C-alpha cells in the first residue's frame, strides 16, 4: 500500500484492501494488529495519505539532492569534455 | 552627579497589583458568588 | 516558606502556639495546596500517613484536599467557601484571604484546562458552578492577569489552549534571562569606559 | 493475618501477604471457624492481585477451601475471571453482582484503574483510528464505545 500517491482516498483503499468500508475501521485493526507502521490516511476526508509516516528534519533531502546535483554536473563536466574533444577530433 | 533639576517639577506590596485587580470587585465575598449558582 | 518549612508535621509536639495538632495541620494542607505542584501534593499531603489520620477528624478538610487532587472541581469550589470564611475568621490567615481564594481559583482553571486543547463552557459550567457567565468572567480576569494561559471565544463558546515553553516559549525564556543579562553589561561597559 | 494486610497495604510485595493469610486461615480452620473465611477471601484477592487470577478457582477447590465455600468464594471467583478475560465490564458486572464483598476490600477497585489504563491499548487503536477511520470522538464516544462519562479517566491520565 505504501506508494508515493498522497492523495488516494481511503474508502478506495478499503475497496482495494477487498475488505467492507463498514467494517474497515475492524479490518485495519488487522494492520494495526501487523504494525506495519502508519504511513498516515486521513479519514476525516475519506483518503489514505500514504505517502510519509511521522515527519523528521529533512535535512538529508537538502544533503543528498545537494551531492547529487552537484555530483551529475561533474559527472556532466568530465563527459563534456570527452565529447567536445569528438568535434575537436573533426575540427 | 546628583541630576537634581526637577524637584520643582508581602509586607506592603507585590500583592497591591493582585488587590487592585479585585479592590472594586470580591463584593460578593465568593459565598454570594456560591449562592448566585443556587439561584442559577 | 511555610509549607516547605511545615514539613516538620511527624514532630509538632504539642506547641502551645498550635491551638492542636489538628490546627497545624489544617495549616499545612491549606499553605501546601496553594504552593504545592501535583507530583509533590500526592507525595506528601494525599500519601502523608500523619496528615491522613488528622484529615480523618475533619470531614470537610479531608474533602477540599481529596476534591483537587480527584479532579472533583464542583465539591472544592463549594469547600472553598466554606475555606474562605474560617480563612477571614482566623487571625494570621484574614490578611491574605483574597489572596488565597483566587490563587485556588486560578491553580483549579489551570488543571482542567491543561488536559484539554478545546474546551466548550459548557462543560466548564458543569465541571464547576452551573452558571456560564461566571465561569466566563473569572476566565476573562485571570486570562487578563496573564494567569489561565489560554485563549477565550465567543460564539462558538470553545476555550482554547496557550503555547507550551519547551515548544517556542524557550526563546521568549533566553529572551527574558537575556534582556536583564544584556542591560547589565550595557551599563557596567561605560562605568570603566567612561 | 495482620501481618498479611500490613504487607498487602504495602503493595510493594503481595507474595509474602498470601503466605501470612494461609497460615492464618489454616489456623483458624476448626479453632476460629468464623475468622478463616475472611483470610480465605484475602488469599484469593492477593491471587488475583498478584496478576494469576487462574489459581484462584484452583485454591476454592482444593478441600481445605471446600468447607467454607459459599457466594463469598463466588464472588472472588468471577472478579479472577474478569481480570482474566481484561474486560472492564466484566469486572464492573462482578463488583454490581456481589454487593457484600465490594464493602470489605477495596483493593479490586486499584485493579479496575489498572484495567482502564489496560484499555488504553484499545485507545491507542481508537486514537489509531483517524490514522486509520476517525469515527465518532476517537477520544470519548468511540473508545469500546459504553458511557461518555470515560472523559475524565483519560483527562486523569492526560494530567
Amino acid at each position: 500500500m505504501a506508494k508515493y500517491y498522497t492523495r488516494i482516498t481511503m474508502k478506495r483503499m478499503a475497496q482495494l484492501l477487498d475488505l467492507s468500508v463498514d467494517e474497515s475501521e475492524a479490518f485495519l485493526s488487522n494492520l494495526v494488529v501487523n504494525k506495519t507502521i502508519f504511513a498516515k490516511v486521513d479519514r476525516l476526508a475519506g483518503i489514505i495519505n500514504f505517502q510519509r509516516p511521522k515527519d523528521p528534519n529533512n535535512l538529508l533531502n537538502d544533503w543528498s539532492q545537494k551531492l547529487n546535483s552537484l555530483m551529475s554536473l561533474v559527472n556532466k563536466t568530465t563527459h563534456l569534455i570527452a565529447k567536445e574533444e569528438m568535434i575537436h577530433n573533426l575540427q | 552627579m546628583s541630576e537634581k533639576k526637577q524637584p520643582v517639577d508581602e509586607d506592603n506590596w507585590d500583592d497591591d497589583n493582585v488587590e487592585d485587580d479585585f479592590s472594586n470587585q470580591l463584593r460578593a465575598e465568593l459565598e454570594k458568588h456560591g449562592y448566585k449558582m443556587e439561584t442559577s | 516558606q511555610a509549607a516547605e518549612l511545615f514539613l516538620d508535621t511527624v514532630s509538632t509536639f504539642t506547641s502551645y502556639e498550635l491551638m492542636d495538632y489538628k490546627t497545624f495541620v489544617t495549616y499545612t494542607v491549606y499553605v501546601s495546596m496553594i504552593a504545592l505542584e501535583r507530583p509533590d501534593l500526592r507525595e506528601k499531603v494525599i500519601k502523608g500517613a500523619e496528615i491522613l489520620e488528622v484529615l480523618h477528624s475533619l470531614p470537610a478538610v479531608r474533602q477540599y484536599l481529596f476534591s483537587l487532587y480527584e479532579c472533583r472541581y464542583s465539591v472544592f469550589f463549594q469547600s472553598l467557601a466554606v475555606v474562605e470564611q474560617e480563612m477571614k475568621k482566623d487571625w494570621l490567615f484574614a490578611p491574605h484571604y483574597r489572596y488565597y481564594v483566587r490563587e485556588m481559583r486560578i491553580h483549579a482553571y489551570s488543571q482542567l484546562l491543561e488536559s484539554y486543547r478545546s474546551l466548550t463552557l459548557g462543560y466548564m459550567a458543569e465541571a464547576f458552578g452551573v452558571g456560564v457567565e461566571f465561569i466566563d468572567q473569572e476566565l476573562s480576569r485571570f486570562i487578563a492577569a496573564g494567569r489561565l494561559h489560554c485563549k477565550i471565544d465567543k460564539v462558538n463558546e470553545i476555550v482554547e489552549t496557550n503555547r507550551p515553553d519547551s515548544k517556542n516559549w524557550q526563546y521568549q525564556e533566553t529572551i527574558k534571562k537575556g534582556d536583564l543579562l544584556l542591560n547589565r553589561v550595557q551599563k557596567l561597559s561605560r562605568v570603566i569606559n567612561m | 493475618m495482620q501481618s498479611g494486610i500490613i504487607h498487602a497495604a504495602e503493595e510493594k510485595d503481595w507474595k509474602t501477604a498470601y503466605s501470612y493469610f494461609y497460615e492464618a486461615f489454616e489456623g483458624y480452620d476448626s479453632i476460629d471457624s468464623p475468622k478463616a473465611i475472611t483470610s480465605l477471601k484475602y488469599m484469593l484477592l492477593c491471587k488475583i492481585m498478584l496478576n494469576t487470577p487462574e489459581d484462584v478457582q484452583a485454591l476454592v477447590s482444593g478441600k481445605l477451601a471446600l468447607r467454607y465455600a459459599g457466594r463469598q468464594t463466588e464472588a472472588l471467583k468471577c472478579v479472577a475471571q474478569a481480570s482474566k478475560n481484561r474486560s472492564l465490564a466484566d469486572f464492573e458486572k462482578a463488583l454490581t453482582d456481589y454487593r457484600a464483598e465490594l464493602r470489605d476490600d477495596p483493593i479490586i477497585s486499584t485493579h479496575l484503574a489498572k484495567l482502564y489504563d489496560n484499555l488504553l491499548e484499545q485507545n491507542l487503536i481508537r486514537v489509531i483510528e483517524p490514522f486509520s477511520r476517525v469515527q465518532i470522538e476517537h477520544i470519548s464516544s468511540l473508545i469500546k464505545l459504553s458511557k461518555a462519562d470515560v472523559e475524565r479517566k483519560l483527562s486523569q491520565m492526560i494530567l
